[PDB]
RNA sequence: UGCU
């Protein structure tokens, strides 16, 4: 609500319609405002989060922008104009809840402890799930379905999203595109980019012995055909084009920007996206060998989706939908109206936003048509079972398969879960291994400008890739370094560029969230820099000592300093999955070896929320915690201090609700124990009368006379006496 | 062939023979200076901008280090990528707006690259 | 089952012949062994053994 | 690791800065080379740098197949029209270059002519990749096509006169909107226009082996002396760091950094409004030697007050006029007012009882626990003691601030009993 | 329905949809609106009318709505918003609650009051 | 094995001529006659006499 | 594979002395003892794992797989093929269980749940299938068994 | 029993190798009899099951032996006056495996569904030495198939049954007696039964539809009763034998 | 089952309510066996929960100890009340007459 | 969405 609603509104900051030119629409800034209702006749008032659930009404704020346009050659401005309604998160900037003292929560009738980050439309609670999804720009190499060791690509930019394929199906290298008809081999489309020596492109492959004789059947496929220059080859692919030289031209637009859409062309220079594919076919050929297959189930090359870019791609869609309806009604209507000259603010239509946000939050279908995408089951109503079960549900994470085949393999616990999610936490059902909780210590990053980076990439001696051959790809010693997806070109001695890029992003001229990492086995650097990924504080670990001592953490207790001094001063470090994939990791001091580059904070850190409230996990068995996360998930006791005044259409509560004797860290921190969701009972482990004989348990007469487990069950029933079209009422 | 270092290669081009070699180094973007009256800004500021004379020294210490004191800083050379393809070094001399010549200067066999010591930068201050 | 929460069916037959069948074929005390084996299903269980 | 040997010089020439070229063979390994191919002609352009060299290759060698060049010569050019012809002769003698641009800017590649104690380096103004581009195969095709339209027309032994006339086929130069007008521009064709719009310079070869290269070779040497100081290059290691990484652009949000950033009385009051409780001897070490001690207390002065030595945060600082209590909701007056009360306590004796402030202040219990966990911790058999001990240098250095503190904490007595009825 | 429908009375249903999202008037005031819209259209004399009286007949099926659940809404903003002149939109107003008869609720005062103070 | 013609770079064929076989380029007239033996041994991994099981 | 072998056998040595040596040492009258030997419940073999020591965490018959760059987990060095690195549990539940191995028999609970899971789908499909397929015979009078044709 | 199986692994049947879907997979292709299964076993017995080296001799004469896994290398050779692929066999592995095959038994495997290459094109030299000389089939082929010759030579089949993939020794350690036995990965038991050295008699094989196809439906019905049951027993749960009996 | 966490968050319990503490049940970690035997052993019960606890239906003592202490339970939301159904011949639907 |  802060930037990218700006950067949006600035990319579609003018419309215009191509009948009567010099007519446009300029927008010139967008304001969201404070939340609002319009239950007063044309009037604003302030409202509440809980008022908003008793009325069963949207907590939403009224979306202003002031714009310029030219009615009749005249320019006239309007400094305040409003154009849809954006529901408002709890606790965030512009939310009443936030910046306010527990006095004046209970004077707006609202809970302190309350998690708050969920929207109110319509008086239900809806929560946007954490959506988990496989990382864009990047090569997978993997089996097909019969069993052939093929690679894969989706490039995905912010316009079109394209996945094209290779396979080896016949020893030759076929690359398939969903705008061909059929797939062609390699070597056509190396020689219509440009590079027509099969000398450079076997030079560009690799200069092996195993790599040429593998290579082989593809350049005797290519020289069986009379393609040999640019011209030919693109004639061939333009022959080989589906409908949507003029066929020459077509073939080249597509190699240019349909295919490989993240490998950028300068000016119809395709050297980058030749060297791309030359990688791609290395990889594929040295994977034909060992088998050395990548795994879908690592979560290193995983991205996760908050609520934020959401809304952004759905406020996008639903702007350019209403520039499209506004210049479609300015055509119909500005030349055949009458010499009263038109203006766009009497067909500004100020529902379709509100209604387009309220359906996708409510109905939870997002169906955004420029992007193709079809998404169910975004949105689901907060369970207010107890505290416990709206903190873990606050922090759940869907998946981008949910429910399609019982593979098992992302199903299954993955070792790169490590301090990110938690691993017992996971609903027990069909759902087992699909949703997943949070850590208790993990946070996700964001998108930086990659200008730095790239700066420093390039003064750190980085060679450029278009002044070499492909022929030094194949060395021992240089490696490759790669930039979101991107070659970002090669380099040689890859500890000393790693060692002064983390030296520097600890000293802060680079963002700290700026993942670095290194594979030996392809010799790549990835420099990750893209927003969704998962990163786990560390402390840093030099010459077999942490950074941080009694001092700091005296200082720390005292207030002379807080975590963002320790990330400064470079004592703490966030580090992906992909860096502490290469990175050691200690779990306690006395584990620290020559061998060790960071810390573990703390070990207790990796169950989730609803996995904090076990006592003593480490001596049980992980079905029983993954039973207790799930019960706990549906544990009866208080929700707030505002529960009384709260009505749901069901509630239970506690009568005599005891903190435990046993509490755990996590429990002070949540602050579980000021809304406990149970009692404790002089329990004897026996057996007695045979009623207890499998799971049971026999409960004492007078206990349950004297109070003990009792409950209040609240429901609420709802009338509406609504006013029809004719003047009449329900009464 | 085993791969070289550039103390090496320079302590071999220099005692072990004397003939002269052609050499490709490539330089950081911006170098420790000013542009010198150009009309600046913080500004890149290359080789066009400085002028003739003795502008840095190179130094080879033990263990293998070899250093470009350029100034108040000093960074440091490493062997760039091994090229093996030919590399002919032409100068392209337009004397005249119709006809111009085409010298051949050399061959280029060998890469360097020098890199700013930002650990150094950093511990400085 | 295990007593932890299952949720199981009562039925009431509506005709005297199938209370009849029912009772004679479906019999607890005519069933207590499974037809795949022979072994006897309704048995001792814990808290009784021990 | 010291200098022991090789102090090599490092010196600029700038006479072939814009005249110096990088053409590189990724097809020729370097031990052939055009040192014996004779060359021709070289076709060039200032702007937008694409060089095409023409040479020549030898015949009457045995690598070369008279049959398959007679036959290529014929497809690519006619029987004996010879007005536009690739090669001269009936065989394919000469062979096309082409060059490919690497990067826009080359100022950051120099070359490096090494001589006996001394490196010479001279700017790049361009480099090319040199392949063997594929020309006479598109023209013998243009060839094949026209030679197919003709049999076509010539179908027939006599061709009667075709009344094909040219209608006037004029089509609109409609008005194109700008994403066509846009797209156009960005076409591959408008571009190889753009290209070839500008004129091509014809320049000849000078090989290796002729005097001429060993007479400009000398041009990347410059006249100077062995040790002269270069007037710039001068520049510290901080400003090096600033120029190649230049800029972008609770109550503890701001950092020690974004703290230090802030004038010094800022600077105090923040510390204290963060930590309530830090001797003198503290607030100077984290602040910094370079900071005046009078400075320091000056700025303390005005936001903390002095308790058995150490220095406490004034009430008003941390509780500012439109807040509230956090617990009760009570006006920041009437919390100030107990905290400063509280601190007189403290001040008059180390050992404060909770249900004794309590009940003077006639405050909830859990704002007295906030008051008391803020500057005291708790003490079994004991009550309540002050987190510091007593710091007697502090009062021992500067008796004036005592006194001033004395008669502050007297006036702040005085207004407590006529408050409180003490 | 909904088909022996011409493209004149659809614009005008169009139209009174258009204004009333634009109003921010809710769906049961858009219904009532097209109710009366219809109910209007049903007599000849509105039927076959110029474009500014089917506009102003527009403008006044909104008033009548708006007016109907005691809304204020001035109808200088309403001509403003309808591209219409006050003379000839009074004029058309008066011609149709005179062929019409529906209620005609008065603007009450306290509510325009409030309304206007919430512009300052 | 895999050889290339240093003129223009393509892949090179062995084909019969007038005197003797020959290396040839299929986009050039650029050939290469053969003098002495030329053998490209590749080595093939031997089966592994298979031990007894259990 | 010798090798894993090799180090899967060791450990099933240890894990059998070690329940071997928690069941001599303990005494008679011990309810976990005397539960596994009437079989009401529990076994010897989670006896030792509960009190002695829990044996390897097999996932699908095998050591825990590198899910990182040639290793488990971050905290273990590269190609390290250690028991307490590949999934050995040295601790027993009664001393508590450190990280590492607390994930990986989380991992071993997740593998066998979502077995179970894809199980029941399967055997109902299976069952369903085999009962519409053979839901036809009956035994006769005669002692011969015939179909509904 | 499908839902009281676990569906468990390392169930390799004593031989540590050779993995084989048992459980509610393989119940699930014995019931739908499909043409072609998952890991087929076909276990056969020796007339000699005491000798190591008649076992191994019935194992390399059943499995299917690619040429260039007993060639030590093969080199095209282009020598003035011709072109040909020269092809070493190593007769000490040869020896060594005690596989029955020489240069004219190379000879006669080559010149099988390889481009109708002409018995004149391929000649014997030496004791282990193949020389063959393509000829161009003028079908858009020329001279330079040297290429497609060197990718499909060594994929052709010398010694062995093609369907055959893998036999292995497996080996039964009982008190009285040890005995050899060959467990073949194939899917061809008539094959494995014709050939010499092997007791046909007692040749039994995991394929429904082979056993089907080969030996009767009697056969078959046998085979899918003795696979259920040994199925059923490997989880350690057993069922009366009229159950499988009805159902086959 | 191998809960050995329920017995020593009941001991944790125990020792806990004895001497007026809260323990700590953090995950690979927390108070140790130790420490609240100790406790046990210092207010007068028994070091490892089991106590000397008498039959209240025949009056006397039984043969083996009983493990007696404070466990922390919570009751779920499934209700037998809300559960329990029975359905006679009721309405049923309409395009099938079924219930 | 939860439950066995
Ligand atoms: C849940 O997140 C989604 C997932 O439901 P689906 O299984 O995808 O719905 P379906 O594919 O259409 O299943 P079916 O074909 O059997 O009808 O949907 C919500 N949800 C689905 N089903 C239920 C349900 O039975 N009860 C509740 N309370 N919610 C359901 C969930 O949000
Ligand atoms: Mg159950
Ligand atoms: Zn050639």
């Amino acid at each position: 609500i802060n930037v990218e609603i700006k950067k949006i509104m600035k990319a579609n900051e003018k419309v215009t319609s191509d009948a009567d030119p010099m007519w446009y629409l300029k927008y010139l800034n967008i304001y969201v405002g404070l939340p609002d209702v319009e239950e007063s006749f044309n009037v604003t008032r302030p409202v509440s989060p809980h008022e908003c659930r008793l009325r069963d009404m949207t907590y939403s704020a009224p979306i202003t922008v002031d714009i310029e346009y030219t009615r009749g050659s005249q320019r006239i401005i309007r400094n305040a104009l409003p154009i849809g309604r954006m529901p408002i998160m709890l606790r965030s900037s512009n939310c009443v809840l936030t910046g306010k003292t527990p006095a004046e929560f209970a004077k707006l009738n609202e809970c302190p402890l309350d998690p708050g980050g969920y929207f109110i439309v319509k008086g239900v609670e809806k929560v946007i799930l954490i959506q988990e999804q496989l990382s864009k720009n990047r090569i997978i190499v993997e089996a097909d379905r019969k069993g052939a060791v093929g690679a894969s690509v989706t490039s995905s930019t912010h316009e079109k999203k394209s996945r094209t394929n290779m396979a080896v199906k016949q020893g030759r290298f076929y690359l398939r595109h969903n705008t061909l008809s059929e797939d062609i081999p390699i070597v056509i489309i190396f020689k219509a980019m440009g590079v027509e020596s099969d000398q450079e492109i076997v030079q560009m492959i690799g200069t092996e012995e195993h790599v040429m004789a593998a290579f082989g059947p593809s350049l005797e496929e290519c020289q069986k055909a009379q393609i040999f220059t640019q011209m030919q080859a693109l004639k061939y692919i333009g022959n080989k084009v589906r409908r949507q030289k003029t066929k020459i031209e077509e073939a080249r637009e597509l190699l240019a920007s349909t295919i490989l859409t993240h490998v950028p062309v300068k000016e119809f220079n395709f050297r980058a996206k030749c060297i791309y594919t030359a990688v791609m076919v290395r990889r594929v050929i040295l994977a034909q060998g060992d088998n050395k297959v990548d795994d879908r189930d690592y979560y290193g090359n995983k991205r996760l989706e908050l609520a934020g870019q959401l809304l952004s791609l759905l406020f996008e869609d639903l702007f350019k939908k209403f520039n499209s309806e506004m210049k479609k009604i300015a055509d119909q209507v500005i030349p055949k109206q009458r010499a009263a000259q038109f203006d766009v603010v009497k067909h500004m239509r100020q529902d379709q936003i509100t209604n387009g946000m309220v359906n996708a939050i409510s109905t939870g279908n997002w169906s955004l048509k420029r992007f193709k995408m079809d998404r169910q089951g975004v949105t689901q109503v907060l369970s207010r079972l107890s505290y416990i079960s709206a903190l873990g549900m606050m922090t759940r994470i869907s998946s981008q398969f949910e429910k399609t085949r019982k593979v098992s393999g992302p199903r299954s616990l993955q070792p790169s879960q490590w301090g990110m999610l938690c691993p017992s936490d996971t609903p027990e059902g069909e759902a087992c291994g699909l949703v997943k909780n949070l850590a208790l210590m993990t946070h996700i990053t964001t998108d930086m400008e990659d200008g730095p980076i790239v700066k420093l990439a390039s003064n750190l001696g980085v060679e450029d890739v278009n002044l070499l051959c492909g022929e030094e790809l194949s060395y021992p010693n240089v490696f490759l370094v790669f930039l979101n997806g991107n070659i970002l070109g090669v380099i040689r001695d890859h500890k000393k560029l790693v060692n002064t890029f983390r030296l520097m992003r600890r000293a802060g001229y680079i963002n700290e969230f700026v993942s670095i990492s290194t594979n030996l086995t392809d010799r790549c650097v990835y420099i990750s820099s893209d927003g969704g990924r998962l990163c786990r504080p560390y402390i840093i670990v030099k010459k077999q000592k942490p950074a941080v001592t009694n001092k700091h953490m005296e200082e720390l207790a005292q207030g002379y300093r807080n975590f963002e001094d320790f990330l400064h001063e470079s004592l703490v470090e966030y580090l992906d999955v992909n860096e502490e994939n290469d990175c050691n990791i200690a779990l306690y001091e006395h584990t620290i070896n020559k061998d060790t580059t960071h810390l573990e904070i703390e070990p207790f850190t990796l169950l989730g929320v609803c996995a904090g409230l076990i006592p003593y996990p480490h001596h049980n068995q992980s079905p029983r915690n993954t039973y207790q996360c799930a019960m706990g998930k549906q544990a009866m006791g208080t929700i707030g201090y505002n529960q009384r005044n709260r009505i749901d259409t069901l509630m239970y509560l506690l009568a005599y609700p005891q903190k435990p004797m046993v509490k755990t860290k996590t429990i002070e921190l949540i602050e579980f124990e000021k809304l406990p969701a149970g009692q404790n009972a002089t329990v004897a482990v026996m057996s007695y009368s045979g009623y207890d004989i499998e799971d049971a348990l026999v409960l004492n007469k007078a206990s349950l006379d004297r109070g003990f487990g009792r409950c209040l069950v609240y429901k609420n029933a709802k009338c509406t006496l609504k006013r029809y079209t004719n003047q009449t009422f329900d009464k | 062939l085993p791969k070289d270092v550039s103390v090496a290669e320079l302590l071999r081009e220099l005692s072990l023979t004397k003939e002269e070699e052609l050499l490709f180094l490539q330089l950081p973007d911006t170098l420790p200076g000013q542009p010198p009256t150009q009309d600046i800004a913080e500004n890149a500021c290359t080789l066009a901008d400085l002028t003739e004379g003795q502008v840095g020294k190179l130094l080879i210490r033990k263990s293998g280090r070899v250093q470009l004191l350029l100034g108040k800083v000093t960074l440091d050379v490493t062997m760039g990528t091994a090229c093996s393809f030919l590399q002919e070094l032409v100068s392209v001399g337009l004397g005249d707006s119709r006809t111009g010549e085409m010298t051949v200067l050399g061959h280029v066999k060998h890469k360097l690259v020098c890199s700013p010591d930002f650990e150094s930068l950093l511990d400085h201050k | 089952a295990d007593f932890d929460g299952d949720e199981m069916n009562l039925h009431l037959p509506q005709t005297e012949e199938a209370k009849a069948e029912a009772l004679v074929l479906m019999g607890t005390k005519a069933n207590l062994v499974t037809p795949r084996n022979g072994e006897p299903l309704i048995a001792a269980i814990q808290d009784f053994l021990t | 690791d010291d200098p022991v040997v090789q102090e090599i010089d490092v010196y600029l020439a700038k006479s072939l800065a814009e005249k110096l070229y990088l053409f590189q063979y990724p097809v020729r390994p370097a031990s052939m080379t055009y040192d014996d191919i004779p060359h021709l002609s070289a076709k060039i352009k200032p702007k937008q740098q694409k060089v095409e060299l023409e040479m020549a290759i030898d015949t009457l060698n045995p690598n070369y197949c008279r049959s398959k060049g007679e036959q290529i010569a014929l497809n690519v050019d006619g029987a004996c029209a010879d007005e536009t012809s690739t090669y001269s002769s009936k065989l394919m003698d000469k062979q096309t270059f082409c060059s490919s641009q690497t990067t826009s800017n080359t100022s950051r590649y120099a070359a490096a002519l090494y001589r006996q104690g001394e490196l010479h380096l001279t700017p790049l103004h361009g480099i090319l990749q040199l392949r063997p581009s594929f020309s006479y195969l598109d023209k013998a095709d243009a060839k094949h096509r026209e030679r197919e339209a003709a049999n076509e027309a010539g179908d027939s032994s006599q061709d009667e006169a075709e009344d094909d006339v040219k209608q006037i086929t004029v089509r609109f130069s409609r008005p194109e909107s700008e994403q066509a007008r846009q797209r156009r521009v960005q076409s591959y064709e408008f571009l190889q226009k753009k290209h070839a719009e500008e004129p091509w310079v014809h320049l000849h070869y000078y090989g290796l082996r002729d005097s001429r290269s060993e007479h400009e070779r000398q041009y990347l040497l410059c006249p100077g002396s062995s040790g002269v100081e270069n007037t710039e290059l001068v520049k510290s290691p901080s400003e090096y760091l600033m120029m190649l990484m230049p800029p972008s652009q609770p109550s503890n949000v701001l950092s020690m950094a974004q703290l230090r950033t802030l004038p010094l009385a800022d600077q105090i009051k923040i510390l204290m409004k963060n930590v309530k409780v830090m001797p003198f001897a503290n607030l100077m070490s984290l602040l910094g030697p370079s900071i005046d001690s009078v400075a320091v207390l000056r700025g303390i002065q005005k936001v903390a007050m002095l308790v058995q030595g150490n220095w406490v945060v004034k009430s008003d600082i941390l509780y500012p006029k439109d807040s509230s209590s956090p617990h009760s909701g009570v006006p920041a007056e009437v919390l100030c007012r107990g905290r400063d009360f509280v601190m007189w306590k403290f001040t008059q004796s180390r050992w404060v009882v909770r249900k004794e402030v309590a009940t003077v202040t006639k405050l909830c219990a859990e704002d007295v626990k906030d008051f008391l966990e803020h500057m005291a911790v708790v003490r079994i058999n004991k009550g309540w003691e002050f987190i510091l001990p007593y710091d007697g240098e502090f009062i021992k250095k500067h008796p004036d601030v005592v006194q001033r503190q004395h008669m502050l904490w007297t006036g702040i007595q005085a207004k407590l009993e006529k408050v409180y009825n003490l | 329905e909904n088909e022996q429908v011409s493209r004149s009375q659809q614009r005008g249903l169009r139209r009174v949809r258009d204004l009333c999202r634009v109003l921010q008037l809710p769906p049961t005031f858009e219904d009532t609106a097209v109710a009366y819209y219809q109910q209007a259209y049903r007599h000849s004399g509105i039927r076959a009318a110029r474009l500014q009286k089917k506009e102003v007949l527009v403008g006044c099926c909104v008033l009548i709505t708006c007016r109907q659940h005691n809304w204020p809404l001035t109808m200088g903003a309403i001509c403003t918003l309808l591209y219409a002149d006050l003379d000839v939109f009074s004029s058309t107003y008066m011609q149709i609650v005179k062929l019409l008869g529906l209620d005609v609720p008065s603007l009450c005062l306290a509510e325009l009051v409030k309304t206007y103070c919430s512009s300052f | 094995m895999l050889l290339f013609c240093p003129g223009c770079g393509n892949g090179l064929i062995v084909e019969e001529g007038q005197r003797c076989h020959r290396f040839a380029c299929n986009t050039c007239p650029y050939v290469h006659n053969i003098t002495r033996k030329v053998t490209n041994r590749k080595y093939p991994k031997l089966k592994e006499v298979d031990d007894v099981l259990g | 594979e010798t090798l894993e072998a090799l180090i899967l056998k060791e450990l099933s040595v240890i894990r059998d002395h070690a329940g071997s040596a928690c069941l001599r040492e303990l005494d008679k009258s011990n309810s976990p003892l005397t539960m596994a030997l009437c079989g009401s419940k529990g076994s010897f073999i989670n006896i030792s794992q509960m009190i002695a020591c829990v044996g390897q965490q097999a996932i699908s018959g095998s050591r825990v797989p590198d899910g990182f760059e040639n290793r488990s987990l971050p905290h273990f060095e590269k190609h390290s093929k250690l028991p307490a690195a590949k999934g050995f549990v040295a601790n027993s539940f009664y001393s508590g269980l450190t990280p590492t191995e607390f994930f990986f028999h989380t991992m071993a609970g997740r593998e066998g749940l979502v077995d179970t899971a894809v199980k029941t789908a399967e055997t109902g499909y299976m069952q369903r299938r085999l009962v519409k397929s053979l839901e036809d015979l009956c035994s006769q009078y005669d002692l011969t068994v015939r179909s509904s044709t | 029993p499908g839902t009281q199986m676990t569906l468990k692994t390392f169930h390799f049947a004593g031989v540590a190798s050779m993995n084989i879907t048992l459980g509610v997979p393989r119940i699930k292709e014995i019931i739908n009899a499909s043409k072609a299964i998952s890991t087929p076993i076909i276990t056969a017995q020796l007339d000699k099951d005491d000798d190591a080296d008649y076992a191994r001799l019935v194992k390399g004469r059943i499995e299917k032996t690619l040429l260039g896994e007993i060639s030590e290398y093969i080199e095209e050779v282009f020598l003035p006056d011709d072109c040909f692929i020269l092809v070493k066999l190593s007769l000490e592995r040869i020896r060594l495996l005690r596989l029955e095959v020489n240069a004219e038994t190379v000879r006669y495997s080559i010149c099988t569904s390889k481009l109708r290459v002409k018995p004149g094109d391929v000649a014997v030299h030496g004791e282990a030495v193949v020389c063959v000389t393509p000829r161009e089939n003028s079908k858009s082929s020329m001279y330079y198939v040297l290429q497609f010759l060197k990718e499909d030579l060594p994929k052709v089949v010398v010694q062995g049954i093609p369907e055959v993939s893998r036999a292995v020794i497996h080996i039964d350690e009982q008190s009285g007696k040890e005995k050899y036995k060959l467990l073949v990965e194939g899917d061809n038991l008539r094959a494995v039964m014709a050939t010499h050295g092997v007791k046909g008699t007692r040749t039994t094989s995991n394929n429904t539809y082979e056993v089907e196809k080969t030996l009767g439906i009697e056969a078959a019905r046998t085979t899918i009763i003795n696979e259920i049951q040994y199925t059923m027993v490997n989880h350690g749960m057993s069922i009366d034998r009229r159950h499988v009996m009805l159902l086959s | 089952r191998m809960t050995v966490g329920k017995l020593i968050e009941l001991l944790a319990g125990k020792a806990g309510v004895l001497d007026g503490r809260f323990h700590y049940g953090t995950a690979f970690g927390g108070s140790k066996v130790k420490d609240v035997c100790e406790d046990l052993v210092r207010h007068g019960y028994n070091y490892l929960g089991k106590d000397y606890v008498t039959s209240g239906i025949t009056g006397e003592p039984l043969e083996a100890y009983i493990y007696f202490g404070p466990v922390y339970y919570q009751k779920l939301k499934h209700m037998v009340l809300d559960k329990m159904h029975a359905r006679a011949r009721g309405p049923r639907a309409v395009l099938t007459r079924q219930p």
